[PDB]
């Protein structure tokens, strides 16, 4: 290939890799879990996709399924989702946790799907369901097996026709950044924890905020990813030749050429800064990442 | 499935009360449980919840450090310990159970989140 | 720059540039006008963005605003949106129709925003509003001027706090592929109609389907765009040197290299095939576009 | 706006009737207008609509080619012509106006889309 390069895009103009929304923040925070096991936004510099990582940002935190609906006095309308891949291809249990882009976090999701009724003078509308993700549930969710359950409170049957859906996320309630219930409490094939890092290195976080149900606290719900979706599709798209363990990048003010920080993009798809401190440090989101050179795994960065 | 509350009564500000919620017909050892309070003529408001797995609780800001809830799985019973009681606490106290699909870590904080309700027990603070 | 290339992504794995959903269809349809005035998914091969086209797929058919809420008896809750750009930068009425990614089609949109209530026992939830797009309205929509309105029927005030939103699309009702009311009945600066074409050339269409409200008809609601978002972001990210008026592309089977069709990507960012058939012709979505060479504008394609 | 229907009546299958929906108090010249019919004991269902700008109409499949609607702005009146009537058209026919925010090309199809209703006019088909 040509030498590894990066798409010339400011982080604030990019797409988040774990929740379908803009990238809003750029930071390090050594008080957060150091080596998260995120399954979306996971790619090697050579283009190899890891976990449930999709190419299209539109697949992120979504699923597609053949839906079967029934009404149950006491629960209301229950949906059985037989999962398919979001391009409409058959999903087969394999070397990953779930269909590509399946949510890789926990809590209770409101989802939206196209619904069809055989009620009079109604036919097509969009219906919101509750979908329990994890970390554990009483619903026996098994997206690894191709089956998940959703429900909405209903006084009567909604008289829904069985058919194809694509579930898109409306809100999160009780968000926790731990992998969901992929296989009803059993293990599944996962992308390894992000890392390793040199002593003194910390993960660079691309941050967005998730539409939220919260009765008391107006604080926006943060979610981080290792790389914006544009970088994921770039590596996927290019299949670069990789030499060393790491690439040294400089993050720069385009308009002044000020160096904000240097960082290491490890081949395994995550960025490290040398940061000695305890609490969060945020960075401007209007800089550009420039590839300087290949460097050893053991290369010590200039601290930020 | 059936929730029976007892405890509570009339006390002065600063006194303590013990509300018990005894379940029958089915275990609540894995049920998310909530506490609500209603002064007749006002809306039922959230006080406290315990997650299905018993590992996470959450309290109304105004009762943080006064009220504590726990589940005794063996006795199939949830408790609300009401210490340092104030006039604002005067209400009917309701336990509630969630029996629908649940994330087991989530302390459910909304009235629409719950399915089964006790009869309530009155707490009056003079 | 290097010679123009394309990201090696199958169309079925790409993101639509006018509705935030997967690309599902690749086709020509001479029964549709070949000169649509789409404002999103418009880019030059040299990376110059046209119309309201954003770099991030997540911005497509969305808007960001400072939201103000009032209750009106006989109407319900009324939202007044003061538009900003989706990265939170100031929106300045200028050389385009609206903020980046604003919808470029007509009908009635269900939108979703994070709302915050003063209601005791509640704080954050997601509210669905009804938003008229066009083609004409009785409600004076002017996203060009930085101001648009939505509303939802409500028995009583929802008691909503004024705050920053990002409106995301839930469904379309009475979809029409004509530009919305950008400026209260008045013209705005628009990307030009797509074209021109050689005699016998027709527009290549990347197709998705929009979540729908409809009362009788179950038929999916089609929306076309000139390029997938990944090709938009590629051209923006690369700023290529352009040598000719057009590039010859061959769309090929990945396994056999079998030619499926050759086409011209005009450097103004739309793809032509030579096709004289009466009705729609659909193509496989698992092929790869390969850049063959620069060709003059007058280059006559082999008919499909 | 006030909506006063008249016309309707009793005819045999294959005969035709007219329902007139005369507006007073306000103009309907830019109002999306709808037609729904209700056989008492059954639900109200969509028949026909005309967009605010008067340029788009939509019909229930089962009535297309049989019923038409047009608005006369001068007379402030919307008309339903029921041609080639069948017993299954037997119902009270209601006109409705939408007064809220409107996409002016859109033939609004749903009961929840309309604001003001006529009293209805009876059509009986033998
Ligand atoms: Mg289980
Ligand atoms: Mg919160
Ligand atoms: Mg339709």
């Amino acid at each position: 290939s040509r030498m590894v390069d990066l798409p010339v895009i400011q982080p604030r103009l990019c797409t988040h890799a774990r929740w379908p929304a803009p990238v809003y923040g750029l930071l390090v925070d050594p008080s957060l879990p150091s080596n998260p096991q995120w399954q979306n936004g996971r790619v090697h510099v050579d283009g190899t996709l890891l976990g449930t990582t999709p190419i299209s940002g539109s697949w992120v935190s979504c699923f597609a399924a053949e839906a079967a609906y029934k009404f149950q006095s006491g629960t209301g309308e229950v949906a059985t989702f037989t999962l398919i891949e979001q391009d409409g291809s058959a999903y087969v249990p394999g070397d990953r946790a779930a269909p590509l882009g399946y949510p890789d976090f926990s809590g209770q999701l409101e989802i939206e799907v196209q619904t069809e009724t055989t009620k009079t003078g109604d036919k097509l509308k969009v219906t919101t369901f509750e979908m329990i993700l994890g970390p554990t549930t009483n619903a026996d969710q098994a997206p690894y097996q191709g089956r998940v359950f959703a429900s909405v409170t209903a006084a009567a049957s909604l008289d829904l026709v069985d058919g194809r859906v694509r579930a898109v996320p409306r809100s999160i309630y009780g968000f926790q950044d731990t992998i969901p219930e992929y296989n009803d409490g059993l293990l599944v094939p996962l992308a390894p924890p992000i890392g390793p890092f040199l002593p003194g290195e910390v993960l660079l976080r691309f941050r967005t905020y998730m539409r939220q149900i919260d009765t008391a606290d107006a604080a926006a719900e943060a979610i981080d990813c290792a790389l914006p979706q544009e970088f994921v599709s770039w590596f996927a798209s290019n299949a670069f030749t990789v030499q060393s363990e790491a690439l040294l990048l400089r993050y720069r003010n385009t308009l002044t050429g000020q160096l904000l920080f240097e960082c290491k993009l490890y081949n395994e798809g995550y960025i490290a800064l040398s940061y000695s401190g305890s609490g969060p440090l945020t960075f401007p989101t209007d800089g550009i990442f420039e590839v300087v050179s290949w460097v050893p795994r053991l290369y010590q960065l200039a601290s930020v | 499935v059936q929730l029976q509350e007892s405890g509570g009564g009339l006390v002065q500000a600063g006194d303590s009360l013990r509300v018990s919620c005894a379940a029958s017909g089915r275990t609540i050892s894995s049920s998310p449980m909530g506490w609500f309070r209603q002064a007749p003529g006002k809306e039922r408001e959230f006080v406290a919840a315990i997650s299905g797995n018993g590992g996470n609780t959450y309290y109304l800001d105004s009762v943080k450090g006064r009220f504590t809830t726990s589940r005794d799985n063996a006795k199939n019973t949830v408790y609300l310990q009401l210490n340092n009681l104030k006039p604002e606490d005067t209400a009917i106290y309701y336990c509630a159970a969630r029996s629908r699909f649940s994330a087991m870590h989530l302390a459910y904080r909304r009235l629409v989140d719950y399915d089964d309700w006790g009869q309530g027990t009155q707490v009056t603070v003079s």
